[PDB]
C-alpha cells in the first residue's frame, strides 16, 4: 500500500494478514508538497506498510508429491471366442472369471517406478526432487509455503525496501520481484523419459505406459475337457523352410513351416518353446503355413511343433 | 461490488502520483498505472490504472466517454485514442473500467497514454521481457501445426467475479492550491470543495469553503493546512499517494477477466531430414529459425540433452534394441527403432553373437585374446 | 551464537543462552508441552459393514 | 530432526480404539482378509469383496 498517515506521532502496524513487514518512520514530510494533511509537518509519522495474498496461480503451479505407485495392468485375454482385454490390478491374488474360467492374474515384480519425490507444474509433470519444509525460504524450491490450496494465508518471504521522502515531491522505495516468479523459469526437467526399461510418463493421464520389468506369474482352471482327445493329428515329413532373411531384431520372425497330416483336427500349438500367430488353429493335411513369430531375438533357438512332432530352426544368424 | 455501476460509483476514481508526464517530469497525472501483473502465458498484461474507461459521470454507459477525478474533480472526458506501448507498439485484448489486458512486445517500461481529450500519459517501468511460442513465426503470424496449453486472462468481461479491497475514507491528492499573495493569505477553492484546519483566521478557520476570503495574520503550510476533499472515495494504492485520516473504512471492487486456461495455435518447424545407417540413425537439420530439440531415451538409459539447433549440422544418436526418442519442437515423439535392412527370421544365436562381420561389439576380439 | 541439542523430555526446564561472545541476557527457557505427530498418510481403502439386498 | 519414529504402519483406525493390523489391498478374493470390503467411491454403491452365499 502507499502511505498512510497518522499526525503528529503514530505508532506502528498492528493490523496482521498472512505476512506482513512494517516499518516506522518519523519526522517525514519535511517541506511537503501538501500531503501532510496535518498541522504537523516537523514531527508527523508515516506508518508504511506491505502484506501477501495469495493469488489464483495455486492451480497446479505447483504441487509437490510423494508417490508410491500402485499398479495397474491392461493384459488382452483371448479365449478363442470372446476377444476383451480388460484394466485390472495385480497387486496380489487377483481372480477374474470368464465363462466360469479361472484366471489369476499375479503380481509383476517392479525393479523401480518413475514416481517419486516429483514437483509438478501445471505446464508439465517434472521430475525434480525437494527437502521437505524447503519453501518459505530463499537458496531453496519455493518461497511460499501453503499447506493446502484452500488456505487463504501463508507463510511468505519477499524482500521490499521502503525509505523516507525528503523532498518537494511525494514516496522514495524500490521493489524486487517474486520469488516463485523466479522459479517459475527455471521448471525442472522433464518427467516423460525417465526412468530405464520403458516408462513413457505422459502429463495429462498422470501415469507410465509400456514398462517392461520382472516376471508375471499366471495360473489358472481352464476348462479343456471338453472331450479328451479333442483330436490330434499324427504328423509327418516335418520341415523348416527359413527366408526373408534381412539383417535387424528389433521385428519379429518369419519362419514357414511344412508338414503332412494324415487326419485333421485342432491342437493348441505352439506352446512357449517358439511363437504361434494362432493358438486356435486348424491344422490339416498338406498344411504348409507361413506364420508370425514374436520371440527368436530372445531366443534365437526355436523348437516349433505341430501337435507331437517338432523340429529346430533357425539358420540365419551373421556369418 | 455486485455491478459494474455500483462498482464505480462507490469507489470513486482518483488521480495518482506518475513519475513521468511526459517521457520526462514527475507531476500527478490522472493516468497512473497501479500494478501490471501476469499470470497468462498467452503474453497478456493486466494493467491496473486509474481511470475508469466505459462510463461516464452521470452513471450512465457510453463506450464514446471515460470518467476520472483529479484536482479539477471529477470529469468526463471523450475517447476516440487509446494506446499501450512498451517500447514498441501494442494491441489492446480488451479493456472495462480500471482493468486494461494487451498484448504487447518486450519493455523496461509500459505506457498507457490517449490524445483525444486528456491529453497525457504515464510511463512506469514494468519488465515484460519476450514471448516467443512455437517455434517460428512469420509477417502477420496466425499459423498452427500443434496446440500447446496455456494460461490466460479472459476476453469477456465480468459484471462480478472475484474482489480486491480499496481503502483509505475520502482524501484526493493536490499539489498546491494555497499561496500567500501580497503578505495575506489568499484562499483559493478553485472547483471544488476545500477542506483546511487553520491555527487562526479572521472568519474562517474550519469550515467547508467555496469562496475566496483573505484572513490576515495567516501563512502557509504548519499552521494553515489545505486540501480539495469530496465525499465517497476508496481508492486502492499507486506508488506514491500520501493519504492520512482520523477514522479507517474501505470499499471493494470487481475483477473481469479472470484467470483461466486456453490452448494456442502455433507453428512450428515440420520435422528435419533422416539418413539410415546399419542400426543407427543420423539427423541432418535444415535452415529454419531456431528451434529446441531434445535427444532422449527411457528405453535403456533415462539420459536427457537439450540444445537450440539454429544452424544446419548432422547429429549422430545410436539407436539400440529399444526404441530412442527425437522430440524437435514442441510437436509429440516420434519413436525409432532399430533399421539396419530390416526384420529378422533367427539373427543371432543364443550364445551371443554380433551383426554382419564386424568386430565391435566384442565377440570377436575375445577371440583374439 | 547459537545451537545445542536438547532431548525431548516432557517437563524437564532446559536453558539456552548461548549468543554473541559478551554477556548475553535474557535466557531461553523452554519446556516442551507435547509433541505432536501430524499424520502424513494415504488412505488405501474405507471399509464399513453393508445392507444385504434381496 | 536427528532422528523421527511413528509406531504406525499398515494401521486400521476403529472408532473403538485403532488397531494394528496387516493387509495387501486389491488381494479379495476369499471370505477372510482384514478389510475384504474395499471402497474408494463414497458416491457409488461399489465395494469389491468376497463374500459367500
Amino acid at each position: 500500500p502507499s502511505p498512510y498517515i497518522k499526525c503528529c506521532g503514530g505508532a506502528e502496524c498492528s493490523k496482521n494478514e498472512a505476512d506482513y513487514k512494517c516499518s516506522v518512520f518519523t519526522g517525514v514530510y519535511p517541506f511537503m508538497w501538501g500531503g501532510a494533511y496535518c498541522f504537523c509537518d516537523t514531527e508527523n509519522s508515516q506508518m508504511s506498510e506491505v502484506y501477501v495474498t495469495r493469488g489464483e496461480s495455486c492451480e497446479a503451479d505447483a504441487i509437490a508429491y510423494q508417490v508410491t505407485a500402485s499398479l495397474k495392468a491392461q493384459v488382452m485375454i483371448s479365449i478363442g471366442e470372446l476377444n476383451q482385454t480388460v484394466d485390472v490390478f495385480v497387486n496380489g491374488d487377483s481372480p477374474a472369471r470368464i465363462q466360469q474360467s479361472k484366471f489369476i492374474l499375479g503380481p509383476i515384480s517392479s525393479a523401480w517406478s518413475p514416481f517419486d519425490k516429483v514437483i509438478v507444474y501445471r505446464d508439465e509433470v517434472y521430475n525434480e526432487d525437494y527437502a521437505p519444509y524447503g519453501s518459505g525460504q530463499a537458496g531453496r524450491f519455493g518461497d511460499i509455503q501453503s499447506r493446502t490450496v484452500n488456505s487463504t494465508d501463508v507463510y511468505a518471504n519477499t524482500n521490499l525496501k521502503l525509505k523516507r521522502p525528503a523532498s518537494g515531491n511525494v514516496v522514495p522505495y524500490t521493489q524486487t520481484p517474486s520469488g516463485f516468479s523466479y522459479w517459475k523459469k527455471e521448471k525442472g526437467v522433464p518427467l516423460n523419459r525417465n526412468a530405464p526399461f520403458g516408462c513413457i510418463i505422459k502429463v495429462n493421464p498422470v501415469r507410465a505406459e509400456n514398462c517392461v520389468y520382472g516376471n508375471i506369474p499366471i495360473s489358472m482352471d481352464i476348462a479343456d475337457a471338453f472331450t479328451r482327445i479333442d483330436e490330434s493329428p499324427s504328423v509327418s515329413l516335418k520341415a523348416c523352410e527359413v527366408q526373408s532373411c534381412t539383417y535387424s531384431s528389433d521385428f519379429g520372425g518369419v519362419a514357414s513351416i511344412s508338414y503332412t497330416s494324415n487326419k485333421v483336427g485342432k491342437c493348441a500349438i505352439s506352446s512357449n518353446s517358439a511363437t504361434m500367430k494362432d493358438s486356435v488353429q486348424d491344422v490339416q493335411e498338406s498344411g504348409a503355413l507361413s506364420l508370425f513369430f514374436a520371440t527368436s531375438s530372445v531366443e534365437p533357438n526355436f523348437v516349433v511343433q505341430v501337435c507331437n512332432a517338432r523340429i529346430t530352426c533357425g539358420k540365419c544368424e551373421p556369418p | 461490488s455486485v455491478a459494474h455501476f455500483e462498482a464505480y460509483k462507490a469507489t470513486r476514481p482518483y488521480i495518482g502520483w506518475c513519475a513521468d508526464c511526459g517521457l520526462a517530469g514527475s507531476c500527478p497525472s490522472p493516468v497512473s498505472i497501479e500494478h501490471v501483473w501476469s499470470d497468462a502465458d498467452d503474453g497478456v498484461l493486466k494493467i491496473q490504472v486509474s481511470m475508469q474507461i466505459g462510463i461516464a459521470k452521470s452513471n450512465t454507459i457510453n463506450h464514446a466517454k471515460i470518467r476520472y477525478m483529479g484536482a479539477n474533480g471529477v470529469q468526463e472526458a471523450e475517447r476516440s485514442t487509446l494506446s499501450v506501448s512498451t517500447t514498441a507498439p501494442c494491441d489492446i485484448l480488451a479493456t472495462m473500467g480500471h482493468f486494461i489486458l494487451a498484448r504487447c512486445r518486450p519493455g523496461s517500461q509500459v505506457e498507457v497514454s490517449l490524445s483525444t481529450d486528456p491529453k497525457l500519459l504515464c510511463r512506469t517501468p514494468f519488465s515484460h521481457k519476450p514471448r516467443f511460442i512455437g517455434n517460428e513465426k512469420s509477417p502477420a503470424p496466425t499459423g498452427h501445426k500443434t496446440r500447446i496449453p496455456c494460461k490466460t486472462y479472459s476476453h469477456q468481461t465480468d459484471l462480478t467475479r472475484e474482489e480486491i479491497t480499496m481503502h483509505v475514507p475520502p482524501d484526493v491528492p493536490i499539489q498546491g492550491l494555497v499561496s500567500n499573495t501580497g503578505k495575506s493569505y489568499s484562499l483559493d477553492p478553485k472547483t471544488k470543495t476545500i477542506k483546511y484546519k487553520c491555527t487562526c483566521g479572521e472568519t474562517v478557520k474550519e469550515g467547508t469553503a467555496t469562496n475566496k476570503i483573505t484572513l490576515f495574520n495567516c501563512d502557509t503550510a504548519p499552521k494553515c493546512i489545505t486540501y480539495a476533499v469530496d465525499n465517497t472515495v476508496w481508492q486502492y494504492n499507486s506508488q506514491y499517494v500520501p493519504r492520512s485520516e482520523v477514522t479507517e473504512v474501505k470499499g471493494k471492487i470487481h475483477v473481469p477477466f479472470p484467470l483461466t486456461d486456453s490452448t494456442c495455435a502455433v507453428s512450428v518447424a515440420p520435422e528435419p531430414q533422416v539418413t539410415y545407417r546399419l542400426g543407427e540413425v543420423e539427423f541432418h537439420f535444415h535452415p529454419m529459425y531456431p528451434t529446441l530439440f531434445s535427444i532422449r531415451s527411457l528405453g535403456k538409459d533415462p539420459s536427457h540433452s537439450q540444445e537450440w539447433i539454429d544452424t544446419p549440422m548432422s547429429k549422430t544418436i545410436q539407436v539400440g534394441a529399444e526404441g530412442v526418442e527425437y522430440v524437435w519442437g514442441n510437436n509429440n515423439p516420434v519413436r525409432l527403432w532399430a533399421q539396419k535392412s530390416s526384420s529378422s527370421s533367427a539373427h543371432g544365436n543364443p550364445i551371443s553373437i554380433v551383426s554382419h562381420y564386424y568386430d565391435l561389439y566384442p565377440y570377436w576380439t575375445i577371440t583374439v585374446l | 551464537y547459537e545451537s545445542t541439542t536438547m532431548p525431548n523430555q516432557v517437563g524437564i526446564p532446559f536453558k539456552a543462552l548461548i549468543e554473541r561472545p559478551g554477556y548475553a541476557g535474557l535466557p531461553l527457557s523452554l519446556v516442551v508441552i507435547k509433541s505432536e505427530l501430524v499424520p502424513s498418510l494415504v488412505q488405501d481403502y474405507i471399509t464399513c459393514n453393508y445392507k444385504t439386498v434381496v
